[PDB]
């Protein structure tokens, strides 16, 4: 205080400065939605996106009822998961692509993987991760036009062995929705949340926002004591 | 002479359990958090504000046991006053974390952009400046007189009767009403509203609720019915002291106050140790 | 095909330049790491503390 | 960079004024400002200092309660203001940037000023010489003194050593007895120590006559030195 | 079977390389330094604390006065630190948030960042305005940037996750030089103190030692067994130590082309993620998984003298080049000075 010179007390004055600034972007940057965008090769994530009125990480902003939503796409990095997922720790949701239309084609050079099966693979590996034990996950069934047409002449047994049921469109995709989220393996600490697109569908936005609040309210009542 | 031993034995008993709590919890928040976000400071207040409450007691422990008054007029003042300010602070800094819990769950979002430090500093002086004021009325009522041969005692005077009815109907209803209707309306509220939520969550988070309810008015409704009874009694033309109920009245308005000073004794537990809401579950030194 | 082979050259090549380098044996190395540190120790702020009046941070 | 000073003129004995200056080509909420006054045929005098955000200003033993510095951030403008003027008020004020971090160069870029007319624990700066006869390509040496001892604790010393040509406005040439300027030959030199130091040119060339100012920066008010008129 | 006598042909080179490297061993390090007394207990105390980022912490780097810290969070920050005084210098805001990596100049006119973006920006410290620029914007790499250093005021050298590293010249632009043979992604260089020569650490649990002015692959180091988080150079030139996520660190030589010692404990089951040397190269610290950075004898392999005091990860630790303190940074967004 009494020791300090003339041009240290201007130093001291413009740290203070750079701290209040500081501050306030941070206060500013903690009300804004983050969803991770996710969706294995060619399951409809470009059609979300379109619908939605919206190399390195792609970074998509739009703004519904007074919230700012920003979402994450990082399909183009073709390197391992397990060096960069941890930078997404803290997201509130995370949103996940399949298309329904795609359990009878064959994925790989050989043609026993079909598409499905690696969906379920990769819906199982995100769910259960160590560094997502309470993020909640989003779930969009994609191309259910193209599957009711399909279902006439093409028997889900195809790709399912112990499928005993009808071969109508509700039953089949009541199937498909239950062999989903039977694979959740903490049921007591997360939610999956489950829609079925369609393109006049513009509800498949306003189904975000209901599933973003139910989050929000959550993580109030740890704030404030009470869980 | 059954007053002078339940006395002693409830305020020994809450000074016992209430003293290392709250020092506890003093001692961990200002001195092993690197960071505190707004709960933090709330339940640092409570604990002051109880701390405040408990540090007095001594005396009244002396004024039971030697039977006189050996600490003067001043003495007795400050005592008095301390007690009433830190009670206050207490009661009101409880309804204020209900207001905030319920705000937190009607509108998620307009709670996103409020609830933040300056605020919460501005509330907390808000407070504590509402309960120097309220307190004043025991800092011109309780004098000193002789009891007996070389006995003295303080206590209040009150110059006629309506100013007696004044002051304990303005107790009663500043002390015990407001904040109760408060808080069970809030947490009803919440209860109600939590209904359409649709994640899972009622394992234990209805018996806090129930727990503060029960723990706030067993603690502190019969001080204030014997208040109002008093009061009453007073407003009907009779006196202090006069017949069978009047002392009957007079001897059951020195333990529950003895009772009262065990309400600061679980807030500690209610609010920083129990599960839901974990604050300070997980780190205790305790083991 | 022959991209394979390419390759199977290339790391043939780089083994076989890698394979003709000079080398002496670790006693060397190590009286060498030895000297460069005992030659240097009473530099060092850290094993060896200074007074508290020369120290910048205090 | 440009800063412009307009509002000088003639002014009757009392009266008031206001003098202002317009800045462009810099980040101007950044940096702090003095405002500094030039007699007719005397030395430099400081007069005024605000700070960046507003969070301090200082004025002279002189001048204090009579005028008061503003800024405007939004439209970058600087204002002084001036009441009840009296005869020892008539000279040209100049605007001078300043910037206060670890490691900056204070004072480095002035105004080109404006003339106004009207019809003690404070350092005292010594400039030992008044005129020195050279020649082009000798050496040239100055010196000036103080009273007080202007090195501090912490390692530093707070003298300045400024130009002014003909014509022209100062220009800064050493900060902290030792530091070129950006911007300078390396011709020039500085050194010395507590309350004696000397400034040093080699090989002279034109253009490079003019007077000499030594300046301290150790505590408020800021004192100037006389200055010495090198002549060739 | 050109295919197969080419794969035999490298096998034989590879065993060829082998037998070299076997028969140039005589003696461990621990051997040859019985005699050494050990440093005895060593203890640092926290002198400073820096506060004011709000997020996690990814890198550090010193200025070479001794004086002066930049440092880089996820909140979309670069921060210039003065140590003395706590005071802040500069704070500078990036266009992409997912920054890894930093780098200051040795002059002290540049500032470097990179990350998630495929691309290094470079940040110009002393203009004629009184703002930070951003200078130079390199794009060419195909995968996350992982490290950067700086040679001169023109010449840069960055590591990517393509298996590729890279050497540009910042006035144009253009890569200059580009160095592969890596199988997995790189995650670390560090330079040498002549700027001849560099070392780096891939995915794939291997080290390659560079030429920068020929612009090819020099040597090779094996040994750990899981991918290579961090890399430092002994500072007289001939040695640098490796950390793995295996729970060890080790030392390679690049004279005797061997392995010298293993610094492990029984007790440590968690991952490295940086080292650094000390002035005269007798202290070698370490940070860890455990949310605290050890300490260990670098010449007899047995010490850890604990820095505590971090909540979470540390991420990046430092030494000056004057050698008086050290500081630490963490996921916590704290910096920690000791001495
Ligand atoms: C469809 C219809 C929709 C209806 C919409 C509303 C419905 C339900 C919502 C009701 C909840 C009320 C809102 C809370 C206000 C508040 O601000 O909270 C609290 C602020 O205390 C106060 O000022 C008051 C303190 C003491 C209470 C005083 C109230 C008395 C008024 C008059 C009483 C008259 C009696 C009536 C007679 C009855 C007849 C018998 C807790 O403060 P605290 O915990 O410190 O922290 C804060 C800050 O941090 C941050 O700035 C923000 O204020 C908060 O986010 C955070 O609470
Ligand atoms: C023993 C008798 C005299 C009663 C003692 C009264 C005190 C126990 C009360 C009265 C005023 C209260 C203070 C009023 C205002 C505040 C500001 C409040 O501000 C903060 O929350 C600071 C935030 C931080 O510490 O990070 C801290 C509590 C404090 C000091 C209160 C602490 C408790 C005080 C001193
Ligand atoms: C006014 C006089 C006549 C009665 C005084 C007692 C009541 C004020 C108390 C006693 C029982 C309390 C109730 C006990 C249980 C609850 C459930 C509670 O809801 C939850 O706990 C939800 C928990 C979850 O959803 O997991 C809401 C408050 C409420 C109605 C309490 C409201 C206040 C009550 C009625
Ligand atoms: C049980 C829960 C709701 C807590 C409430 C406690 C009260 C119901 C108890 C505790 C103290 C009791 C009182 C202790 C002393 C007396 C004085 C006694 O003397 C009289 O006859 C006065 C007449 C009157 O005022 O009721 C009457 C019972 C009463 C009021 C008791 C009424 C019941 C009280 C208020
Ligand atoms: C909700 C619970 C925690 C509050 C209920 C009050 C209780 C704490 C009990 C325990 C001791 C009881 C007291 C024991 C002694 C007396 C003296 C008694 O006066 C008599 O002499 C009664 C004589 C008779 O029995 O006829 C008046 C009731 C009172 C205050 C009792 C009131 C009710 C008290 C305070
Ligand atoms: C938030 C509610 C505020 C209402 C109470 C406020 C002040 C009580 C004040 O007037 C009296 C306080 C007395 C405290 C202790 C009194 C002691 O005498 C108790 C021991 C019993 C005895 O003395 O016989």
């Amino acid at each position: 205080g009494c020791t300090l010179s003339a041009e240290d007390k201007a130093a001291v004055e413009r740290s203070k400065m750079i701290d209040r600034n500081l501050r306030e972007d941070g206060e500013k940057a903690a009300r804004e939605v983050k969803l991770l965008l996710l969706g294995a090769g060619e399951s409809g994530k470009n059609t979300i996106v379109k619908q939605m009125k919206i190399t390195g990480i792609v970074e998509t902003h739009f703004t519904f009822k007074d919230l700012h939503f920003k979402m994450f796409d990082v399909g183009a990095q073709r390197s391992e998961r397990k060096k960069w997922i941890h930078c997404f720790e803290g997201v509130t949701a995370i949103i996940f692509c399949v298309a329904l239309s795609d359990y009878d084609l064959v994925l790989a050079e050989d043609e026993e993987m079909n598409r499905m099966h690696a969906s379920m693979k990769l819906f199982d590996s995100i769910c259960n991760n160590k560094w997502f034990t309470d993020t909640s996950i989003i779930l969009f069934l994609n191309k259910k036009d193209l599957f009711e047409e399909k279902i006439k002449k093409s028997p889900l047994t195809i790709c399912y062995p112990e499928y005993a049921g009808s071969n109508t469109y509700e039953e089949a995709a009541a199937y498909i929705q239950c062999q989903f989220e039977d694979l959740n393996k903490r049921k007591d600490t997360k939610e999956i949340y489950t829609h079925f697109t369609c393109s006049t569908d513009t509800k498949n936005v306003q189904f975000v926002f209901d599933a973003v609040t139910d989050v929000i309210i959550k993580n109030n009542l740890k704030d404030c004591g009470l869980f | 002479e059954f007053i002078s031993l339940l006395a002693i034995i409830l305020l020994s008993v809450a000074l016992a359990v209430g003293l290392p709590g709250n020092s506890f919890v003093v001692w961990s928040i200002l001195k092993r958090m690197q960071k505190r976000s707004v709960t933090a400071l709330m339940v640092l207040n409570l604990a002051l504000a109880d701390l405040a409450v408990l540090l007095t007691a001594p005396f009244f422990l002396h004024f039971l046991a030697q039977g006189t008054w050996s600490f003067g007029l001043a003495g007795c003042r400050l005592c008095h006053y301390v007690c009433g300010v830190s009670m206050y602070a207490s009661v009101w800094l409880i309804t204020a974390m209900s207001l905030d819990r319920s705000l937190a769950v009607a509108r998620p979002f307009v709670s996103q952009k409020l609830r933040t430090k300056a605020m919460a500093r501005r509330v907390l002086a808000g407070i504590w400046v509402l309960s120097f004021l309220l307190a004043t009325p025991v800092l011109a009522y309780r004098t000193v007189v002789p009891w007996k041969t070389n006995m003295s005692l303080c206590f209040p005077r009150y110059p006629s009767e309506g100013h007696r009815a004044f002051h304990l109907i303005f107790e009663a209803v500043t002390g015990f009403l407001l904040p109760f209707l408060i808080v069970v309306a809030s947490y009803s509220d919440i209860g109600r509203r939590l209904q359409a939520r649709r994640f899972r969550r009622s394992r234990r988070t209805g018996r806090l609720v129930v727990l503060i309810i029960l723990t706030f008015a067993a603690f502190w409704l019969p001080y204030h019915v014997v208040n109002l009874a008093e009061a009453g009694r007073a407003l009907a033309g009779q006196a202090a002291g006069l017949g069978l109920v009047g002392k009957r009245l007079s001897l059951a308005r020195n333990v529950l106050i003895a009772l009262a000073f065990l309400s600061s004794s679980v807030n500690p537990v209610l609010y920083a140790f129990a599960g839901g809401g974990l604050l300070r579950s997980a780190g205790v030194g305790f083991v | 095909n022959t991209a394979s082979i390419a390759q199977a050259r290339k790391l043939v090549e780089q083994l076989k330049m890698e394979a003709n380098i000079d080398r002496i044996k670790v006693s060397k190395a190590a009286a060498d790491l030895m000297a460069y540190c005992e030659a240097h120790a009473k530099e060092d702020p850290l094993l060896t503390p200074v007074p508290a009046s020369e120290n910048p941070f205090r | 960079v440009q800063l412009v000073e307009s509002g000088g003129g003639l002014v009757q004995p009392g009266g008031s004024r206001k003098l202002s200056c317009s800045a462009s080509g810099f980040a101007f909420s950044s940096f702090g400002m003095h405002w500094v006054r030039q007699a007719p045929e005397k030395g430099l005098e400081w007069v005024a200092y605000i700070s960046s955000g507003s969070g301090t200003i200082y004025y002279a033993d002189t001048v204090k309660g009579r005028f008061t510095i503003s800024r405007d951030d939004p439209k970058n403008t600087l204002f002084l203001q001036m009441t009840s003027l009296r005869s020892e008020d008539t000279a040209m004020y100049y605007c001078v940037r300043s910037i206060y971090y670890y490691g900056s160069s204070p004072f480095d870029f002035w105004g080109q000023g404006t003339t106004l007319t009207v019809s003690s624990a404070d350092i005292v700066m010594t400039q030992a010489t008044s005129s020195v006869p050279v020649t082009p390509g000798e050496s040239v040496s100055i010196s000036c003194r103080s009273s007080k001892s202007l090195l501090h604790s912490n390692g530093n010393t707070y003298l300045y050593w400024f130009l002014q040509r003909p014509g022209q406005s100062p220009q800064l040439l050493i900060y902290r007895m030792s530091n070129l300027a950006s911007g300078v030959p390396d011709r020039f030199s500085g050194s010395g120590s507590g309350t004696a130091f000397t400034l040093t040119i080699s090989r002279l060339e034109a253009e490079d006559v003019g007077v000499y100012y030594c300046m301290q920066h150790l505590e408020y008010p800021l004192t100037f030195g006389a200055g010495t008129k090198l002549e060739l | 079977s050109e295919l197969d006598q080419l794969r035999q042909e490298a096998e034989q080179l590879k065993n060829q390389i082998r037998d070299a490297r076997k028969a140039c061993a005589d003696a461990t390090l621990s051997q040859i330094t019985n005699n050494i007394d050990p440093v005895g207990r060593i203890q640092m105390r926290t002198r400073r604390t820096l506060r004011g980022h709000l997020a996690k912490i990814y890198a550090m780097h010193w200025g070479t006065d001794s004086r002066l810290l930049v440092s880089a969070s996820q909140d979309g920050k670069l921060i210039i630190w003065d140590s003395y005084t706590t005071n802040k210098v500069h704070a500078i805001p990036l266009r992409s948030s997912w920054v890894m990596t930093c780098a200051y100049a040795p002059s002290g006119n540049y500032v470097a960042c990179g990350g998630l973006d495929n691309i290094c920006s470079i940040y110009n410290l002393k203009t004629r305005e009184g703002n930070v620029r951003v200078s130079r914007e390199l794009a060419g790499h195909t995968g996350y940037l992982s490290c950067c250093r700086f040679l001169d005021d023109n010449q840069i050298v960055t590591s990517s996750g393509d298996t590729t590293c890279a050497l540009w010249d910042i006035e144009t632009g253009q890569q200059t030089t580009t160095f592969t043979g890596h199988t997995g992604d790189v995650m670390s260089l560090s330079l040498a103190p002549d700027t001849r020569l560099f070392v780096s650490g891939a995915c794939d649990a291997s080290a390659k030692l560079w030429d920068v002015r020929e612009g090819m692959c020099r040597q090779t180091f094996t040994g750990h067994e899981s991918d290579i988080n961090a890399i430092c150079f002994f500072p007289n030139g001939n040695a640098f130590a490796t950390g793995s996520d295996d729970a060890t660190c080790r030392l390679f030589d690049l004279r005797a082309d061997q392995e010298l010692m293993t610094y492990s404990h029984d007790n440590i089951i968690c991952g490295i993620t940086s080292v650094s040397f000390s002035k005269s190269g007798r202290l070698l610290l370490a940070g860890y998984d455990d949310f605290n950075c050890n300490v260990w004898d670098a010449l007899k392999a047995d010490r850890a003298g604990v820095l505590a005091g971090h909540d979470n990860r540390v991420s990046c630790l430092g030494v000056t080049d004057d050698g008086m303190a050290v500081a630490t940074g963490s996921w916590d967004s704290f910096l920690k000075i000791w001495n």
